[PDB]
């Protein structure tokens, strides 16, 4: 009390071609309490070579985590970025869109 | 103008018998340490983030935060009672110093309680929020009361020691903290706005620092429909900014995404949509 959900968003880094190395990047934000679980999917799965910022907070005490790894997309292959929180009742699963991303303004 | 460091820690208390404590100092924005929970020590992410402090001072400071860090985590577990209806609930506390172009430095000592002010160090004494009523004022009691040597070294250490540190590790990383690099930008094509219309995409990344300016043009002219998004973070002190356009079916041919950086200083990004429409 109070409790604040997570804005989740996701974007690469270069270019989305494939065959090339690029980095996948989950922005984790504006959340409360700290206790949370963000993963970085590849086709569903957690990706487990990710590094992530050591948590910090705003202004507003409100908690974000900047997550990235390296990949490389192929035309079959999906990315996603999931968390679960206090203020989730289930997992949400932000797919990357490879030519929007996945943001929230 | 305005420079900051802040040291942060977050308590989070699981049950009366598991408590974690997390901390780190950032520069700015920067990261510039982390801290080793497994052994107790300073983790210096860049190779001058010693600033100009020797490894004895260091080495004092470290002992310091092991002990607060621990110290603080019992004594809150022991007045925590049994409860168990408080349980779970989160500390977190932001301390540190500002550097100024034209004034005195600035100190500061802020905790908060579940996301809410509690209570904040005011150069001699802990002032309870006047937010957060009763458990404010009680720990504040205490605070001034029982802990009256913690305080002076804490103001010590947020009015003197910080700053004298900040200066150095400022100096220390001039040649990162000041640096210039340039962003790539790209197009593609984004989900339709609409029946008869497109969205066109300009992504631009790997900017340093933080101000930059991109327009959706049509040769020198400037077009209305760009919207910008919000200013993005990559791994390794970059940045990343998306900015949109929607297009009327059969007017998008022609168009270009400018990208002006001080990074850049006259040769603007011009980059050309070729399709995918
Ligand atoms: C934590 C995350 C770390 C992240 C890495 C950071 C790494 C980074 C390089 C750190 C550099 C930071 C810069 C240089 C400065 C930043 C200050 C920060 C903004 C302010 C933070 C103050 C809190 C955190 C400490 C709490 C005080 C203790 C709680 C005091 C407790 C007792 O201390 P005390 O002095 O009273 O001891 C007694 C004395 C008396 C006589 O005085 C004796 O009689 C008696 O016997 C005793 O000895
Ligand atoms: C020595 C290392 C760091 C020192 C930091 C000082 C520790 C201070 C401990 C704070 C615990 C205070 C919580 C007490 C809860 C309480 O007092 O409850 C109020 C209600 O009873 C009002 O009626
Ligand atoms: C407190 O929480 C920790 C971490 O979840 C757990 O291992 C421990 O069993 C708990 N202790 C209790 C409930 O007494
Ligand atoms: C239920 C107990 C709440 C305890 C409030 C924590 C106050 C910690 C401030 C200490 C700053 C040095």
């Amino acid at each position: 009390a109070i409790q604040r959900t997570p804005k989740i968003q996701v974007y690469s880094r270069h270019p989305a071609e494939n065959g090339k190395s690029n980095f996948l990047n989950c922005y984790v934000s504006g959340f409360h309490p700290s206790d949370i679980e963000v993963d970085l999917l590849k086709n569903g799965e957690r990706i487990e070579k990710v590094e992530h910022s050591d948590l910090s907070f705003s202004k507003d005490w409100s908690f974000y985590l900047l997550y990235y790894t390296e990949f490389t997309p192929t035309e079959k292959d999906e990315y996603a970025c999931r968390v679960n929180h206090v203020t989730l009742s289930q997992p949400k699963i932000v797919k990357w869109d490879r030519d929007m991303g996945s943001l929230v303004p | 103008e305005h420079v900051s460091f802040h040291v942060i820690q977050i308590f989070s208390f699981v049950n009366q018998s598991w408590a974690r404590g997390q901390g780190s100092g950032w520069l700015d924005e920067l990261q510039t340490h982390g801290w080793d929970s497994e052994s107790g020590t300073i983790i210096f992410l860049h190779q001058w983030s010693k600033g100009q402090f020797s490894n004895e001072e260091l080495s004092d400071l470290e002992l310091l935060f092991r002990f607060y860090l621990f110290g603080l985590t019992r004594e809150i577990q022991d007045h925590a009672s049994q409860d168990y209806s408080k349980y779970p609930f989160e500390v977190q506390v932001k301390a540190g110093c500002e550097l100024h172009s034209g004034g005195s430095p600035e100190g500061f000592f802020q905790v908060a309680f579940n996301g809410l002010d509690l209570l904040s160090f005011q150069q001699t004494t802990w002032v309870p929020s006047p937010g957060c009523g009763s458990l404010a004022q009680s720990v504040c009691h205490l605070l001034n009361h029982q802990y009256e040597g913690v305080t002076e070294t804490v103001y010590n250490l947020i009015r003197s020691t910080c700053p004298r540190f900040l200066l150095g590790l400022l100096d220390a990383g001039k040649m990162y903290v000041h640096r210039q690099v340039r962003p790539e930008a790209w197009l593609s094509s984004g989900p339709s706005p609409g029946p008869g219309r497109l969205q066109l995409v300009c992504h631009v990344s790997g900017f340093y620092p933080k101000p930059v300016w991109v327009m959706w043009m049509r040769g020198e002219q400037e077009q209305q429909g760009t919207q910008l998004g919000d200013i993005l973070p990559n791994a390794n002190g970059t940045w990343y900014l998306r900015a949109t356009l929607d297009v009327a079916d059969g007017e998008a041919a022609g168009l270009s995404c400018r990208v002006k950086h001080s990074s850049l200083e006259g040769q603007d990004i011009i980059l050309y949509w070729r399709g995918s429409l």
